[PDB]
RNA sequence: ACGAGACUCUGGCAUGCUAACUAGUUACGCGACCCCGGUCGGCGUAACUUCUUAGAGGGACAAGUGGCGUUCAGCCACCCGAGAUUGAGCAAUAACAGGUCUGUGAUGCCCUUAGAUGUCCGGGGCUGCACGCGCGCUACACUGACUGGCUCAGCGUGUGCCUACCCUACGCCGGCAGGCGCGGGUAACCCGUUGAACCCCAUUCGUGAUGGGGAUCGGGGAUUGCAAUUAUUCCCCAUGAACGAGGAAUUCCCAGUAAGUGCGGGUCAUAAGCUUGCGUUGAUUAAGUCCCUGCCCUUUGUACACACCGCCCGU
């Protein structure tokens, strides 16, 4: 029964970012949830930096909503 | 062209139902395959005119509870919507197979009754109907599904998706196998 | 940080275990094993007594730890059935002191893990395995194979260096035996 | 224990009154289906229709009344 | 950008309180006592400061014009109707304050009710409702 | 013979009947915009009741089929079918020491009647708080909060006798609560096609007593009234407490039902956290039982009959 208050970072440092550009798109399903909830960051931010790679290309859109989104890797192949 | 029921961008074919006692208790196969989870009505009238409904439908009547949802039907359709979007993009597989199999899987097969006074224990070991057994696999479902989804960060379109593949598998992570289980030990317990 | 108290994962069957009630609940109620990390269990409701109760919480007291013998467990599922009908009254005192040894050798070993300054979870199971599990399985007693242990490794340190686990550690383990275990 | 019972499954033949405290059991007239000519009770908890089949953990007990 | 700045200051001391920097502009600076969420949206119109950022990369120049701001808001044509403190029995003027002014003077009008012996001053010396609710069935952490 | 039933009102349908410039539809002309065709709750007038209004008649009766039943009363399932159990109204003999003398110029007796228990004026009180109890409202959040845009109803009511106090489109001023000259309706014509809320979409927020929750409290501005202080009410900025899904116990309900959500009427000079109606969204479970709390009939028992909340024995 521990408690660990969650203190999420408000920004990227360092690792953050290169761990994200590494895993996150070598992962099945992406939505800001998993990745607050893996990379120990903010909702807003984790929103922010999919925003960054959905610009860049690297991540296909697959639905929006004004409730969550929904996004994937890219086909291997 | 009417060639297929596809149930939003889902066929309602090719999916296999693998027990039989839950044959005719599960409508989703070529006659009450629908493109939306929403119908008009009538189907809680009489006795057993509830087996005639979709399965989906039934969940997403269950889907709702808790005062502040009642009546939200577009919102729980959404919800099943998503949930389908990150079921068939997660497993590869399709999405309606997912949850005939989470169904099954999830099924007490057997009950204890209170028997007695009030106040004492007594248990007598029944076994459950099958219509029954549909109907607490679907609200076990969104009850695990519903205190999974609570004052956490993660939504419920995925909230809801992880917990039917974990009663899909039967791995025994998700909360609609942990009181079908408890609830087998109990009527084992005593018979 | 935190872990199991012993080398095994889960107890056998027809074995006492101390455990903590945590929550009642209409089938059951969810308890904690303090000694296996914390673990979901299932006490029964007519298993409480023998003879007929007038209210749940007579037997319940949420919060104060209870003796209990486990019936039917599940290792592949990590399910755990609990009995409290099925104990003697003179199993108490010995669940009792064993819980005293097995608490008192996990602050010690938690002091001396705050002092070495290693928080994984891997590497405090290695630890415990340089430090206790391994006393545990040469004396092959779980819990009164290792409280002997610290107690002869007080006065004969070349008993207590037998465990090849480090040297500045395993002087601070020294330590902390010479000055807690008198 | 230490004996897994095989499930059988088993289809009513004929509904038969109400039993229990407060009326939620039901009597129902089994049949086999490995042999189809063994006919047993079984107290069942539900709403149950003619020729619904139903999965039995055991298959040696028989029903006992409302209490 | 959604890296880290240099100098990225996390506890900020402004008014001698303590602000927190990792929350939004509009909202990290209402935690000062006097000041809340919709007088917070007018102080950054006024100055020209984007409200997509948060309080701890903002430096000196910047949050010294909201400082000024926040003691001197009459000519920074913030209207007057929008203030706190209004048309004051002691000298007549429009001002806002900002947990010290607002703290003492608070603490002076209390007094001065108590001094004037009014009942509302009398209700506040006993520890009472004063804007005329009924105490009979609520109230009941008043005293043991 | 009464009661139940029978009877009445409302909902559910009828492209058949009667009818509509205080309700519209379809065609025709004009006008406006665009790329040859679409939109107009823009303007005007040749048929019609498909929408609407409301009158008369019709339609569902266990009527048919297959079973169960003494094959008698009736029951079950199915087909054709808008419905094969819609909801309310009225509601018998007998009595309650049930409530109302504060509904009445309905009332017996008693008290009082000029230093009045009649009456009137002015002020106060019915709101006063160690505490306990009941009906309710808001929340404890991410099935969410805020901000923009999209978008859909039905019951109603409205210038009153002494009695003065109505509902409101439109123009300007002001952040807003509000203010002035202007027009309609004594009402299917005017508010009004009652651009209602919940919902839908798109940003901001990210598990933090937090942008949840708005209690308490300070300052200021308008409205009603002869008069607001013990803040009538409304508006603006600050103040941001308890509360992390609630012990023993207990209430209501089974289909357009519970629940969420708003709109009318009653009180009303100022006026809804209450009540009565209305509409939107819209489920889980069950077609049974006498175990609990009680009710109806028959038999039996009684030392009860102001009737078990009864009666009664002894220190």
């Amino acid at each position: 029964k521990v408690r660990d208050k969650l203190n999420n970072l408000v920004l990227f440092d360092k690792a953050t970012y290169d761990k994200l550009c590494k895993e996150v798109p070598n992962y099945k399903l992406i939505t800001p949830a998993v990745v607050s909830e893996r990379l120990k960051i903010r909702g807003s931010l984790a929103r922010a930096a999919l925003q960054e790679l959905l610009s860049k290309g690297l991540i296909k859109l697959v639905s929006k909503h004004r409730a969550q989104v929904i996004y994937t890797r890219n086909t291997k192949g | 062209t009417p060639d297929i029921k596809l149930f939003g961008k889902w066929s309602t074919d090719d999916v296999q139902i693998n027990d039989i006692s839950l044959q005719d208790y599960i409508a989703v196969k070529e006659k009450y395959a629908k493109y939306l989870p929403h119908s008009a009505g009538r189907y809680a009238a009489k006795r057993f005119r509830k087996a005639q409904c979709p399965i989906v439908e039934r969940l997403t009547n269950s889907m709702m509870m808790h005062g502040r949802n009642n009546g939200k039907k577009l919102m729980t359709v959404r919800i099943v919507k998503h949930a389908f979007e990150i079921i068939h993009l997660l497993t590869g597989e399709n999405p309606l197979q997912v949850l005939v199999n989470a169904i099954i899987n999830s099924g007490p097969r057997e009950d204890s009754t209170r028997i007695g006074r009030a106040g004492t224990v007594r248990r007598q070991a029944v076994d459950v109907s099958p219509l029954r057994r549909v109907n607490q696999a679907i609200w076990l479902l969104c009850t695990g599904a519903r205190e999974a989804a609570f004052r956490n960060i993660k939504t419920i379109a995925e909230c809801l998706a992880d917990e039917l593949i974990n009663a899909a598998k039967g791995s025994s992570n998700s909360y609609a196998i942990k009181k079908k289980d408890e609830l087998e030990r109990v009527a084992k317990s005593n018979r | 940080l935190s872990c199991r108290f012993y080398q095994h994962k889960f107890p056998e069957v027809e074995d006492v275990v101390m455990v903590n009630v945590r929550s009642i609940a209409e089938m059951g109620a969810y308890v904690s094993l303090l000694e296996y990390n914390n673990i979901e269990g299932m006490i029964l409701l007519s298993e409480l007594s023998r003879r007929r109760i007038r209210s749940i919480n007579k037997l319940i007291r949420i919060g104060r730890n209870e003796c209990v013998v486990v019936i039917r467990v599940d290792k592949e599922k990590g399910y755990i059935d609990l009995s409290k009908r099925r104990v003697s009254p003179e199993e108490a005192i010995k669940c009792e002191d064993k819980f005293t040894k097995s608490k008192t050798v996990y602050s010690i070993l938690r002091h001396v893990a705050e002092v070495l300054e290693y928080t994984k979870d891997e590497q405090l199971e290695s630890l415990f395995q340089r430090t206790a599990w391994v006393f545990d399985d040469k004396y092959k007693r779980p819990g009164y194979g290792a409280y002997d242990a610290f107690k002869h490794a007080v006065s004969d340190p070349s008993i207590l260096d037998s465990l090849d686990l480090n040297e500045d550690e395993r002087e601070v383990l020294i330590n902390n035996i010479n000055r807690r275990l008198t | 224990t230490s004996r897994v019972q095989p499930i059988k499954l088993a289809r009513v033949t004929k509904v038969l009154g109400r039993t229990g405290s407060q009326g939620q059991c039901t009597q129902v007239r089994v049949e086999f289906m490995d042999d189809t000519s063994r006919s047993i009770i079984r107290n069942v908890k539900g709403p149950v229709r003619e020729g619904d089949v139903l999965t039995l953990l055991e298959s040696e007990r028989e029903a006992r009344r409302l209490r | 950008s959604l890296v880290i700045p240099e100098k990225f200051q996390h506890i900020l001391r402004v008014l001698n309180t303590n602000i927190d920097g990792r929350r939004k502009i509009a909202f990290a600076i209402t935690a000062i006592k006097g000041v809340g969420r919709r007088y917070a949206h007018v102080v950054l119109r006024k100055a020209d400061i984007d409200l997509t950022k948060r309080a701890g990369e903002l430096t000196e120049d910047e949050v010294e014009r909201v400082i000024t701001i926040m003691q001197n808001p009459r000519q920074y044509k913030i209207p007057d109707w929008f203030l706190n403190r209004q048309k004051d029995v002691k000298d007549g003027k429009y001002s806002q304050v900002l947990a010290n002014g607002l703290d003492n003077k608070l603490r002076e009008d209390l007094e001065r009710l108590k001094k004037i012996r009014a009942h509302r001053g009398l209700r506040h010396f006993w520890g009472l409702r004063v804007r005329g609710q009924h105490t009979k069935t609520t109230g009941r952490r008043g005293r043991t």
